[PDB]
RNA sequence: CUGGUAAUUGGAAUGAGUACAAUCUAAAUCCCUUAACGAGGAUCCAUUGGAGGGCAAGUCUGGUGCCAGCAGCCGCGGUAAUUCCAGCUCCAAUAGCGUAAUUUAAGUUGUUGCAGUUAAAAAGCUCGUAGUUGGACUUUGGGAUGUCCCGUUACUUUGAAGAAAUUAGAGUGCUCAAAGCAAGCCUACGCUCUGUAUACAUUAGCAUGGGAUAACAUUAUAGGAU
RNA sequence: UCCGCCGGCACCUUAUGAGAAAUCAAAGUUUUUGGGUUCCGGGGGGAGUAUGGUCGCAAGGCUGAAACUUAAAGGAAUUGAC
RNA sequence: UUUUUUUUUUUU
């Protein structure tokens, strides 16, 4: 079935861990996509966002390689992006699928004014930046919906988001600097550190020492 | 962040770093988490007890780290009687 | 770097007043050309037709598009016009009426036609879609 | 001067930004086909209606708790909200009025009603039934099937009273007939 | 039992039309109401544009063969054309749809908010008047309790006043709606004093509180204050 | 010869910065956008042309259009071929 | 360091 040869899987795989945010606490590296499978796998969803062709030239001719653009998502506060490319579509797509469960990340979400019920928008103002692309999210109030291009539409739905206002900038027609621009916004919402985190870290032992001992073995 | 009931809401906390006090992130490879074990009167380490120290990529990436977390562990050690 | 002064409005509104001539849109609609060509801003124009014309297609294309040399009747002024449709320009007759609109480009060439900028809508008061149809007839006289 | 110049009229929809969205298009069928829409143009209007009570509520929620204006247009629109069957007693602030669907309007027309408290054999039949003059929502006959029916209203949905089918005298097609078999 | 199709069968419903009549109307007409008629291929026969991509919809069949033509753009057509001319089928909107100045998209006029090494771009260099811009410094605190103790302007707060119509918006079942300013109870020889709210409104002007940040003027030949 | 301070022409390393990159310790401190101020670009051609003005002995300089035409022209970098 | 000019139109 799987055998897991890093301490994170084994430890996956032995339930000693249980929630992804355990993992994401302590920045610890993921190199097997079963761990994700494992831990929100059920709640995941893919989607095949571009094929896109690539071509290089040779003395006899021009090598075409097939790129593929997954989204993973869990609409919950979860979102992954995955780029693969291979000379046919179908390995190209299941390598996709697979790099964007390794790259799922947490997404914050925020209040825009009042804060009743779960968050609705993002916390604060983010922007990302990939290639000469620049999406911009504002945080939007309850109703407003998600006012973005279909791109940044379907990565924002996938990571639980209900509304947001956005503005791009560049050549948003390179779909995959679109795309990774709107992931590199997305990731940035937990890095901005305001007035609700500036209460002092109460450190918690990391995984690898919390069960160093059953990893002895 | 809370609701106005007072529930927790967010996904997780992230640890900030002991030095510049930035958000360490999920991706943040390049951030490490030192624990400094404790005497006894007798030089001998404590098991279970040690101060723990958390430094974001950014820091280590410009070599600060080291000085950083010396003046942090001198003045831990001088608050915890470990001398 | 821009100007920021309080008191440097004037400035601003200067700049932005002679900079808005680079622009070929708005110097377009500003400088009153409009009224020197040849449907003098007009959406429509009649005229007479005077030859029937082939234009060889542009590269890599190869046909003969038919067109029909017009004179405008308010102005005088001589233009090319495309008859669009297969064979309709057998419904075009010297010294016939005709209504001319744009090509769609508003005054620029379209598609593989060189230097013409006006299609036929109407021959005679018969709208060309319906002599192609044949819903109407050209009238005799 | 011509007097009737002063009358003012407006528009009640608008078009798609974009035409041919696949996902729209196949949630649009769906739509106008469960409730027996004859074209998309109904759906539009009810989500231009849907769209306008929404952003006036959103206008709203922007102001200060104690600001007059707000206290003021918010009961009226939780008010008229309640009168047409949209919100429940219990959805007694403006917060709920964002989460109105246009199902939720939907489901107010003449037609929907007629075919839910079992009139209609099918929605095409309850459309048939109003545009033909079957039916009354009080003392007044209604054949336009886009009539919201409001909450007091609904009790009194009944057959018109001069139709084959809330009194006597039979349709023309069943009059032919019985005098062809009088011979 | 549950759904979809059938120019197969079966009876029901109805308005387009038609027309007594009444009603409407200055008089007519229309609308509303309504005797007698008015539907099975319900011939009472829905159209305008498309089907390579943008952009929803055929690697269907026949013809043409870089021709004729299409094609806003990219491109189709050279004898096996999803793109032309047609048939069939399909797609979008629908009593509407196609085609030929201006807004958005345009952060491609950028004050908010663009650019200037190589993409278009910083004058060959310096001085310099208009213009724009211009370092710091002058009364803080406590005791108490809004109150007591130790020249000219910009700017901001508040108020008045500032036609309607239009815009926003309260009420109101014109059968609904666009509307309109109506109208509702009960049939009392009447009533609701029935309603016909409210908001918005650059700059400039008028009045008022504040004195932080700013601008202009003044300082010592004392000819100064008292 | 050694250690320092100020000012200057430059160089090497590095990214926590920027950038489409090439590269840049200023081309950084920019969608988390605002220190002051001058000039100046707005797809490619027509064209630095026509016309008017002005300076110059002349050559020409400065100022400087339009009609019309066109789907690219162009920047950096990658692979191949040469 | 002698000399070495040229390759119709569309498309693959
Ligand atoms: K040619
Ligand atoms: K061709
Ligand atoms: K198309
Ligand atoms: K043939
Ligand atoms: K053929
Ligand atoms: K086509
Ligand atoms: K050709
Ligand atoms: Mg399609
Ligand atoms: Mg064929
Ligand atoms: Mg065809
Ligand atoms: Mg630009
Ligand atoms: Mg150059
Ligand atoms: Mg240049
Ligand atoms: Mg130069
Ligand atoms: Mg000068
Ligand atoms: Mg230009
Ligand atoms: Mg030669």
């Amino acid at each position: 079935k799987w055998v897991p040869v890093t301490k994170l899987g084994r430890l996956v795989k032995d339930n000693k861990i249980r929630s992804l945010e355990q993992i994401y606490l302590h920045s610890l590296p993921i190199k097997e996509f079963q761990i994700i499978d494992t831990l929100i796998g059920p709640s995941l969803k893919d989607e095949v966002m571009k094929i896109m062709p690539v071509q290089k030239q040779t003395r006899a001719g021009q090598r075409t390689r097939f790129k593929a653009f997954v989204v993973v998502g869990d609409g919950n506060g979860h979102v992954g992006l995955g780029v693969k490319c291979s000379k046919e579509v179908a390995t190209a797509i299941r390598g996709a699928i697979i790099l964007a469960k390794l790259s799922v990340i947490p997404v914050r979400r925020g209040y825009w004014g009042n804060k009743i019920g779960k968050p609705h928008t993002v916390p604060c103002k983010v922007t990302g930046k990939c290639g000469s692309v620049t999406v911009r999210m504002v945080p939007a109030p309850r109703g407003a919906g998600i006012v973005a291009a279909r791109v940044p539409k379907k990565v924002l739905q996938f990571a639980g988001i209900e509304d947001v206002f956005t503005s791009s900038r560049g050549s948003t027609k390179t779909l995959g600097n679109f795309v990774k621009a709107t992931f590199d916004c997305l990731m940035k919402t937990y890095g901005f550190l305001t007035p609700d985190f500036w209460k002092e870290t109460r450190f918690t032992k990391s995984p690898f020492q919390e069960y160093a001992d059953i990893l002895s073995k | 962040m809370q609701n106005e009931e007072g529930q927790n809401v967010d996904l997780y906390i992230p640890r900030k770093c002991s030095a510049t006090n930035r958000v360490i992130t999920s991706k943040d490879h390049a951030s490490v988490q030192l624990n400094v074990g404790h005497l006894d009167d007798k030089g001998l380490y404590i098991p279970g007890s040690f101060t723990t120290f958390a430094l974001c990529g950014f820091i280590r990436a410009q070599g600060d780290a080291d000085s950083a977390l010396d003046r942090l562990w001198q003045k831990k050690k001088v608050e915890a009687r470990q001398q | 770097g821009k100007t920021r002064g309080m008191g440097a409005g004037r400035k601003l509104k200067s700049h932005r007043r002679r900079q808005r001539w680079a622009d070929k849109s708005y110097k377009k609609s500003h400088l009153g050309n409009e009224w020197k060509k040849p449907f003098a801003g007009s959406s429509h124009a009649k005229g007479i037709v005077l030859e029937k014309i082939g234009i060889e297609a542009k590269q890599p294309n190869s046909a003969i598009r038919k067109c029909a040399r017009v004179q405008l009747i308010k102005n005088g002024k001589k233009i090319a016009a495309f008859v669009p449709n297969d064979g309709c320009l057998n419904y075009i007759e010297e010294n016939d009426e005709v209504l001319i609109a744009g090509f769609g480009r508003k005054g620029h060439a379209v598609g593989d036609i060189p230097g013409v900028r006006f299609k036929v809508v109407k021959v005679s008061g018969v709208s060309l879609l319906a002599l192609f149809k044949e819903k109407k007839e050209k009238p005799r006289s | 001067v011509h007097v009737a110049f002063y009358r003012n009229y407006g528009k009640t929809f608008k078009k798609p930004r974009r035409p041919y969205e696949k996902e729209r298009l196949d949630a649009e069928l769906k739509l106008v086909g469960e409730y027996g829409l004859r074209c998309k143009r109904e759906l539009w209007r009810v989500q231009y209606a849907l769209s306008r009570i929404r952003n006036a509520a959103r206008m709203l929620l922007t102001l200060d708790e104690k600001d007059p204006r707000r206290i003021f247009e918010g009961e009226a629109l939780l008010r008229r909200m309640n009168r047409y069957g949209l919100l429940d007693e219990s959805q007694n602030k403006l917060d709920y009025v964002l989460s109105l669907t246009v199902e939720n309007f939907l489901e107010r027309r003449l037609q929907t009603l007629v075919f839910k408290t079992g009139m209609a054999k099918s929605i095409h039949h309850a459309r048939v039934l109003i545009r033909q003059r079957h039916i009354r929502v009080g003392r007044q006959v209604v054949n336009v099937p886009s009539f919201m029916v409001r909450l007091d209203s609904q009790k009194h949905i009944d057959f018109s009273l001069i139709s084959p089918f809330g009194g006597g005298r039979p349709g023309r097609v069943k009059r032919k007939n019985q005098k062809a078999a009088a011979k």
